[PDB]
DNA sequence: GGCTGCTTCAGTATTTATACTCTCAGTAATAGTGCTGAGCTCTTTA
DNA sequence: TAAAGAGCTCAGCACTATTACTGAGAGTATAAAGATACTGAAGCAGCC
């Protein structure tokens, strides 16, 4: 089973799971470490944002690759913002200083 | 009738007949467990039992 | 983009400041239009456009009409994206007490009013009242009332006296509480108290008060009056995202919550009987409760089907909250998964890959290439072309792969090699081949495993993979410089079958002149393979200055030896190969090859090796059949005699002649005997049956049983496996752990009978369940481990220090385990080294210690070497290189910026997957010596030492210790100190069957205060006869004289107390319960018999509890400070004692559970840290009583030994760095010229640099003591809460940081992942250097 | 059936009795017990019908979305959401 | 025949800088009009970069000062 | 008056059965609605 | 004879008033209807 790109969950735009759905593989914290053991930085970054959630970012990527330009725009995760607002739910005001 | 239909069509002591072998078809009846209502839990599992 | 994240609280003002409106209507949808309601939980009127740029006005179509709000809709005009995030709010009707700040455990509010929790509780649900400024009556601002009390008082005090119930009064109190005055009050009281418990509660409270009054936080804010409501699009009506559909039950609570609110108002709007208004207030409070964190009350509101539903907190915690579910682990695009196969034709740097997955994984690339080529014109054209595989496509794809890497991984990712890179070759198949070497790293069988595969996109990413995760880059296990490319099992059988010799084969012993001829004479079938033969060869060496000078000779070897030898690359001498070449041989060959040659020779070598091994194994025909299992003919013999005897001993017992326990023991031992005997029988018979003439009679060399061939090869299978196959597999366990009386008499050749088989069944089921649980616990273990370091990065080079620890080989008392060669190998030394001959420096000062240096040392009986170590580094935020040394996988000083913590943690956590759950007869020859000595001479005129600290040590003839042994008090030495020793004798021995309580001079003894009945007893000795007026336990003797306990005044013939030799005070000690001097009154004893006589886990959880700084059970009390020992108050519950220095005040006055067995008598002056009692080591105390390197070395040795017990290997630097983290907070003990308090704690390195600044000025900063916290402790007390929140227990740490109002500077990894930037790990380290340098 | 509902049910009934106490003759209907009894009874049935058809509405919205991503749909479940969403609608 | 960065690190004894400079060079040649300094035989752009690195003529110093004379 | 042992709790690893009666209420769909034009209607006399 | 007026009324987009119609509300007066395991931490509890 493969997945170039397909749907995404909606509450969080992470590519859906399972094989019935055109789901992407499970990429885990253990792997996260196994990657940090190497100085495998860009790998991990473009892994967990540009191919997972950075919607603006992933669109820009898809374009640049399908038009001959391997280059990444970092952006900033989305489901993270979900957590941000989720803690904004309770009165614990959270903020992102300058 | 509501409760009966529920029980049959819905109870963790009921599953599709494992049906791909005259063997498995018979293994899936001479089988006994202690799960569900009146039994321990898959992660409540005590070593002894 | 943006710097540090900050947390704080929010006045309901700011809640208003957020929301784009306020929601009141409890419902959502029209069920006909399916549109939002007019003013409801989803309504556009606040949240916004359900489409983009137009709403139910239909009034605004293009960018000309965007933006400006409608009047029919009322809603602004924009894209629906913003609806996802806009927040709302409810206005509360009655105030609400927040639950988190109520059940912090301990409550950060009850203490804020110093209140017992249950009272604030009963205030909430209104089971009682509460007095707010009781006024001109005897009732107090913190008093509460039973209802009737309130009723009655309020009768006679229906005045300005105030008593209510509910968050009303709490918002009152909090709002009506100033702090600064309160603070100073606490200052005073604290400064005044002598009770420590009060001191602790008060210091915590004053701490929290300084926390609040420190920044702009206002306590009443913990009472809710404005409820913020989540953006609508995150709790959608139904996810509907395929599959079964979820319910997003949040709204429901919300719904019911909002419901009650209006009801409240409505009922207040009716002037309702206040009892029931109370009820509705209660309903509201419980509702908002259940919204915030269900379950913290009595009955968690089950959703349905008997399931609890999900609050705002459940989205957060567990292995399914945002953190452990989608912030860290995340399914990713451009990935695939399949089954695996071998494909041995592949070389090292490449992997097979099916056509299909290959096609999808690169669709964008293919599109780009086609449209660059013009073969298609639009994207749709390309989609169609790719659909039905217009046969051009393939070559297109071919070009795309040309060197495009891929990344492979397995499911349970243990360590740094579980995920690697490859360069695929395209297969018209469906499965994945695999270079059959790497399969070890993947711990992977080929029985249905499933591998996963991902693809780098950016050129930078391809580069990262290329240089850093390619199989051509990962050959030395990061756990230990072992080559990790071990040719596993069948190449092994091949090679072994090749390098070997038959007694007489075809054309054996002829002469040849080139391995070419060897090959030919083999294939031509004119010469056998394993046959002795003289052959001319040559060989090389770059022993000279790089130049691999070659040189010939003639050897006598076997053919295949040479055949292989044609492959061995340049710089190798032949004798490396002349052996028979089992497995570890090829291992060490690989290693030395890598060490002397570099890298590419090694990989080419290994590849060729696999090729040749597979080929020759193939040629071999190494089958196996019913005749591979030889049988001990005398099996039945040993068994028949064993059972004959056991029948006898059993009928002996059954006749009543012995005890059942020892009879069982005898049965155990006899079955063990027969077991080992038949083992010897078989194994020997098998291993040698070569009997074949050599033109003469015969000779007997290593036989050729395929089974035996494997075993001696060590390719696969345990000798015990054979043992089971042929020999009877002895006895098995018991559900308990007992053992069945009769053993398994049978083998597997013959068949088991029912019962034996049954028993084996039980044992196997046991082992399997243990496998399950073991994997389980190892999981959470490695979790904590990786989590505890998570941030340690090589920040520098050389911390500028010449300390460290003096490492030495380990001696378990008997044999030594690690030669000094190892602890040193690759660990930069601070000081240089001397020779045993004085002034003979050997190594330079601070040099890196590679292998030729290990040689130069090892030849010189090097003793013990100081070396840099991580615990000792002189740097903040990381560790200097030389304190760390070599990369353990790259034979050079580790570069600058790796994440050492994570590699250490993975290494350590991996092997848990498989882990489990007197006399001195020296044997060697040399010199005897001792340490911590105090001895005595007898009429025997020999040495008998008089301490429990004496340390025997056997020094060899070289200069390096071979043995040492702790030998207890009262042990007679046949020899002395400074003699010769041999094997087979004991030099000293004692009696552990008593307690030596000797005094060491000849004189007179007494029954001084030893009056029977009160503290001692009369003993008409029924064993000998001597009327030993024997001592019992005074505390179990009479209750009046149990204080005047039996002293033993050592006196002479003069009767005067003989002042101890040299000393001016004699030995006036005690004979406690059952401490007997059988020798009578006034007897003149000579030294040589004790005065008083008193005849006297480890698996993985051991490591687990160890790292958690867990509890020793019955710790052994050490010496806080020197001095002598005294006895005062007694049985204030327990025994007591006091200790006095030689110069300072007696500071130590401690009680003891009377059970304890002392270690040193009163009069002795001991040194600090001497173990004044018996038992284990109390790690915290080990630290504060022993410094650092003590406890470090300790832990190191324990874990290393628990591993050693299982053959596994881990370099110590990992354990080093783990401990290095383990202590990071120090407790100040004198504020000094610094500012902080005295009884608190601060980050060690932070206060350290604080001193570095301070102590640049004569004003001496704060004195302190480094501390010890277990991993689970230090995981929390970090500069970061986000990383903490990633760890367990979100709730308390989170509300805590919020109350505090912290701010996180993002200095670390587990946080630079969340924001998703370049972690300062590899490349990212460089960029972070840069980005800091900018500002 | 359900504790959570039952809470709101009783809430309803209580308010209903509260307001409805306003008018209770004595000369006739010599008992207030049954008065409040049937009052709350009706309040309850009102609440429950509201909630039933609410979640019904939820079902209805659901069944009108089968066009999610690709092929391989399901037949078993959908019929049951349908059949309930019909049964409830019968009323 | 570019499989090992062994000598790529013999120049830059860093094994990390490698990625950086190779990435700059690749971004240059792939999209930007920077021509290989080394005879190319259908080897991908990053492989070209690594080639140019492993011959002692491209580094931080040389490529940066090329960019400087460019400015 | 400060002082140690028990202790209790808290943190880890599909799909819910029985009103009634107005009574109103104001709403959203919905036919009534009237244009524009335009296209055919019609005659004109050149 | 046939190009060219001036009007007779029929497609084709609204509009206001409408009409089921669904919702909100207000009346309701028989009853008594349960098989982890562990570690830890403050609070409670008895003591010289
Ligand atoms: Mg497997
Ligand atoms: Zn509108
Ligand atoms: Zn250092």
């Amino acid at each position: 089973h493969a997945r170039s790109t397909g749907s995404y969950s909606l509450v969080t735009q992470q590519p859906l799971g399972g094989k019935a759905q055109f789901g992407g593989q499970r990429f885990g914290e253990m792997e996260v470490w196994a990657l940090e053991a190497y100085g495998a930085a860009y790998t991990l970054q473009e892994m967990l944002t540009v191919k997972s959630d950075d919607v603006n970012g992933r669109t820009k990527m898809y374009k640049n690759i399908v038009d001959g330009n391997h280059q990444m725009e970092p952006g900033m995760p989305e489901s993270f913002n979900v957590l941000l607002k989720e803690i904004r739910s309770l009165g614990i005001n959270i903020e992102l200083e300058d | 009738s509501a409760a009966v239909k529920e029980f049959f069509g819905s109870s963790q002591l009921s599953q599709f007949m494992d049906q791909n072998n005259p063997l498995s078809e018979i293994t899936h009846k001479r089988r006994i467990s202690a799960l569900g209502p009146g039994g321990l839990t898959r992660e409540r599992a005590g070593f002894e039992v | 983009e943006f710097d540090a994240i900050k947390i704080a609280l929010a006045s309901p003002d700011m809640i208003r400041s957020w929301s784009f409106g306020e929601v009141k209507k409890p419902e959502t949808i029209n069920y006909r239009t399916f549109k939002p309601e007019r003013d409801g939980l989803f309504c556009a009127r606040i949240f916004g456009p359900v489409k983009d740029y137009e709403c139910l006005c239909g009034k605004y179509k293009r960018l000309k009409h965007r933006g400006v709000i409608c009047e029919k809709c009322g809603v602004e005009v924009t894209q629906t994206k913003v609806r996802r995030e806009r927040m709302g709010h409810i206005e509360l009707a009655s105030p609400t007490a927040h639950i988190w700040f109520l059940k912090s455990l301990p409550s950060r509010i009850g203490l804020l009013l110093d209140m017992p929790l249950r009272d604030i509780e009963r205030v909430l649900y209104f089971e009682s009242y509460v007095v707010i400024e009781g006024g001109m009556t005897n009732l107090e601002r913190q008093q509460i009332l039973t209802e009737e009390q309130y009723l009655d008082a309020l009768e006679e005090f229906g005045d300005e006296f105030d008593a209510k119930m509910g968050a009303e009064a709490i918002q009152a109190l909090l709002k009506s509480m100033d702090l600064e005055q309160e603070c100073e009050q606490l200052r005073e009281e604290l400064n005044e108290t002598n009770s420590e418990t009060k001191r602790k509660k008060l210091t915590k409270r004053i701490k929290l008060l300084e926390a609040f009054v420190q920044s702009g936080n206002k306590p009443e804010w913990m009472i809710l009056t404005v409820l913020p409501v989540l953006p609508p699009d995150l709790r959608p009506l139904v996810p509907l995202d395929g599959g079964r559909f979820a319910t997003s039950d949040l709204n429901d609570l919300y719904r019911r919550v909002i419901n009650r609110n209006n009801r409240l108002k409505r009922l207040l709007d009716l002037a309702a009987p206040d009892i029931i208004v109370r009820n509705e207030k209660r309903m509201l409070q419980e509702a908002v409760d259940a919204l915030l964190d269900n379950g913290r009350r009595g009955r968690a509101i089950t959703g349905s089907n008997k399931r609890p539903l999900k609050s705002l907190a459940d989205m957060i915690k567990g292995k399914q909250g945002r953190f452990r579910q989608n912030l860290l682990g995340k399914r990713v695009d451009y990935s695939g998964r399949s089954v695996i196969t071998v494909g041995p034709y592949l070389r090292l740097h490449q992997c097979g890959l099916p056509k299909k997955m290959a096609l999808e994984l690169f669709k964008p690339f293919i599109y780009g290439k086609l449209e660059l080529r013009g073969l298609a014109t639009t994207i749709k054209a390309a989609k169609k072309m790719v659909e039905r595989e217009e046969a051009v496509v393939w070559d297109i794809l071919d070009e795309v792969i040309r060197e495009h890497p891929v990344l492979l991984n397995r499911a349970p990712t243990l360590h740094r090699l579980g995920i690697q890179a490859f360069e695929p070759v395209l297969i018209e198949g469906k499965a994945i081949q695999l270079h059959p070497l790497v399969c070890a790293a993947y711990n992977a069988d080929f029985d249905g495993d499933q591998m996963a595969v991902h693809v780098p996109l950016t050129l930078e990413a391809q580069l990262e993979a290329r240089a850093l995760m390619m199989s051509t880059n990962n050959i030395l296990s990061p756990a230990n410089g072992e080559p990790i490319i071990v040719p596993s099992q069948d190449v092994v059988l091949g090679l072994y079958y090749m390098t070997r010799d038959c007694v007489n084969a075809k054309g054996e012993g002829m002469v040849l002149t080139g391995p070419k001829e060897a090959e030919r004479l083999y294939r031509s079938g004119l010469a056998s393979l394993h046959a002795r033969v003289k052959v001319r060869i040559t060989e090389y060496e770059k022993d000279a200055n790089g130049e691999l000078v070659a040189k010939t000779s003639l050897k006598d070897t076997t053919v295949g030896r040479a055949i292989l030898w044609m492959i061995v690359p340049k710089g190798l001498p032949y004798s490396i190969v002349n052996q028979a070449l089992g497995k570890k041989a090829i291992s060490k060959m690989l290693n030395t090859c890598y060490r002397i040659l570099g890298l590419k020779p090694t990989v080419i070598f290994a590849d060729q090796i696999m090729y040749t091994g597979f080929a020759y194994a193939a040629r071999s025909g190494a089958s196996v059949g019913i005749d591979d299992m030889v049988i001990p003919e005398k099996k039945h013999e040993i068994i028949s005699e064993a059972e004959a005897e056991v029948a006898e001993i059993q009928e002996q017992f059954q006749s009543g002649l012995v005890t059942a326990g020892e009879r069982y023991n005898k049965v155990i031992d006899i079955w063990a005997a027969a077991n080992d005997r038949v083992s010897k029988a078989m194994m020997d018979n098998l291993q040698t049956e070569t009997v074949i003439n050599r033109d003469g009679q015969e000779e007997k060399q290593v036989s050729f049983n395929s089974i035996y061939m494997m075993a001696d090869s060590g390719a696969r299978g345990s000798a015990a496996q054979i043992r089971q196959l042929a020999g009877m597999r002895g006895l098995m366990a018991k559900p308990d752990g007992s053992i069945i009386e009769t053993p398994i008499t049978a083998n597997f050749r013959e068949g088991l009978n029912v019962l034996q088989y049954f028993i084996s069944t039980h044992g196997a089921r046991k082992g399997l369940a243990d496998t399950a649980l073991k994997t389980a616990n190892s999981g959470y273990l490695t979790r904590r481990l990786v989590d505890v370091a998570q941030d340690l990065v090589v920040t520098e080079d050389d911390c500028g220090t010449h300390e460290g620890i003096m490492m030495t080989p380990v001696i378990e008392g008997g044999d030594v385990k690690e030669p000094l060669r190892d602890r040193v190998l690759g660990r930069v030394t601070a000081e240089d080294v001397l020779k045993p001959g004085t002034a003979d420096i050997l190594v330079p000062r601070n040099t890196l210690l590679h292998e030729q240096w290990c040689d130069l040392l090892e030849e010189n009986s090097v003793d013990a070497v100081k070396v840099r170590s991580v615990v000792s580094c002189d740097t903040d935020f990381g560790v200097c290189a030389h304190c760390y040394g070599r990369d353990l996988a790259r034979g050079h000083i580790i570069n600058k910026g790796e994440a050492i913590g994570v590699i250490a943690a993975q290494s350590i956590g991996e092997p848990g997957t498989q882990l489990t759950m007197s006399s001195i007869q020296v044997k060697n020859k040399g010199s005897i010596k001792l340490s911590n000595v105090k001895s005595v001479v007898n009429s025997s005129g020999k040495l008998v030492i008089t301490s429990r600290n004496t340390e025997l040590k056997l020094i060899d003839e070289f200069g390096r210790t071979k043995e040492s042994y702790k030998v207890p008090y009262g042990a007679v030495l046949a020899k002395g100190d400074g003699e010769q020793v041999a094997g087979g004798e004991t030099v000293a021995n004692w009696d552990p069957h008593t307690m030596p309580v000797i005094t060491e001079v000849s004189g007179f003894v007494r029954f001084t205060d030893m009056i029977d009945g009160q503290t001692i007893t009369r003993q008409t000795d029924e064993l000998t006869g001597l009327s030993s007026l024997v001592v019992l336990d005074s505390a179990e003797r009479t209750a009046g004289g149990k204080d005047l306990r039996p002293a033993l005044k050592i006196v002479d013939a003069q009767g005067n107390d003989v002042l101890i030799p040299g000393t001016d005070m004699p030995a006036q000690y005690f004979l406690p319960g059952k401490a007997i001097v059988q020798l009578e009154d006034g007897v003149q004893i000579s030294s040589g018999d004790t005065l008083a006589r008193i005849p006297q886990t480890g698996g993985l959880p051991r490591v687990a509890d160890l790292f958690e700084a867990r509890r020793p059970k019955e710790p052994a009390i050490l010496a806080e400070i020197s001095g002598i020992v005294s006895f005062g108050k007694e049985t204030k519950g327990k025994r007591r004692l006091v200790i006095t220095p030689v110069d300072g005040s007696d500071p130590y006055e401690e009680m003891i559970p009377k059970w304890r067995q002392l270690n040193v008598f009163e009069g002795e002056r001991v040194e600090r840290g001497d173990v004044i009692s018996d038992g284990p080591e109390a790690p915290h105390d080990i630290l504060r009583l022993r410094g650092v390197h003590a406890v470090t070395r300790y832990i190191v040795n324990e874990v290393q030994d628990v591993y050693r017990l299982q053959g596994v290997k881990i370099n110590d630097k990992h354990i080093e760095v783990i401990v290095r983290q383990m202590l990071r907070k120090a407790t100040i003990v004198n504020a000094g010229s610094s500012d902080f308090l005295e009884g608190e704690q601060v980050e060690y390195s932070r206060v350290k640099i604080a001193n570095r600044e301070l102590e640049a000025n004569g004003k001496v900063g704060a004195t302190y003591s480094r501390d010890l916290l277990g991993i689970t402790k230090a995981s929390l007390a970090t500069e970061s809460f986000i990383s903490a929140a990633s760890f367990q227990e979100t709730t308390r740490v989170l509300t805590e940081a919020a109350v505090a109002g912290k701010r996180d500077e993002l200095r670390g990894l587990k946080e630079n992942v969340i924001v998703g930037r370049l972690i300062p790990a590899g490349t990212g380290y460089a960029y972070h250097q840069d980005r800091m340098r900018r500002r | 059936y359900t504790q959570s509902w039952k809470q709101e049910m009783i809430a309803d009934g209580i308010e209903a009795s509260i307001k409805g106490l306003h008018n209770f003759d004595e000369t006739k209907y010599k008992n207030p017990h049954a008065y409040i009894t049937q009052a709350c009874f009706n309040a309850f049935v009102q609440r429950i019908k509201k909630e039933r058809k609410e979640v019904a509405k939820k079902y209805s919205y659901f069944v009108h979305n089968v066009y999610d991503s690709r092929d391989d749909d399901m037949v078993a479940l959908v019929d049951e959401t349908f059949i309930q969403d019909i049964y409830d609608k019968m009323t | 025949a570019r499989v090992t960065v062994q000598d790529a690190v013999e120049k830059i004894g860093n094994r990390f800088d490698l990625v950086l400079v190779a990435a700059r060079r690749a971004r240059q040649m792939q999209v930007g009009g920077k021509d290989p300094l080394v005879p190319e035989e259908n080897d991908k752009t990053t492989v070209i970069a690594l080639r140019e690195i492993e011959e002692g003529l491209i580094n931080n110093q040389i490529l940066d000062v090329r960019e400087r004379q460019e400015q």
